[PDB]
């Protein structure tokens, strides 16, 4: 195990911190809450749906020709 | 305070501190607002002490 006070070595840093009796718990959850989840999917969008773009087109396609390959031809 | 009556302290007073300002200072007192006790946490972090 690790234990507080036997962890790192820090020197030099400050945190001022609030009691949560004094501030709120939804602060502006919509006025700064919608531009971030906006910021996050943008900048991770590319990354994520093209593969799953590429297997949306795989599955119409296959099942397309699956669905209609045991039709009947006139031959 | 020692030994002193206090006659002598007040004829004193009023010899050397009768040329301080009036009651009355042209309306400019300063008035203590309350002051807002905040729940809170500073920590300053020093492993080097």
């Amino acid at each position: 195990g690790r234990q507080f006070g036997h962890l790192t070595r820090v020197r030099h840093v400050i945190t001022y911190s609030l009691s949560p009796f004094e501030q709120r718990a939804f602060p502006h959850y919509f006025s700064k809450g919608i531009p971030n989840v906006l910021r996050r999917t943008r900048a991770c969008i590319l990354r994520v749906a093209p593969p799953f773009v590429a297997f949306y087109l795989v599955y119409t396609w296959g099942t397309q020709e699956f669905e209609k390959s045991k039709r009947k031809n006139p031959a | 305070a020692g030994g002193l009556e206090h006659r002598q302290l007040l004829d004193l007073a009023q010899k050397h501190f009768s040329g301080l300002s009036g009651t009355y200072d042209e309306d400019a007192v300063p008035t203590l607002s309350p002051c807002r006790f905040t729940g809170s946490q500073i920590c300053h972090r020093e492993d080097g002490l």
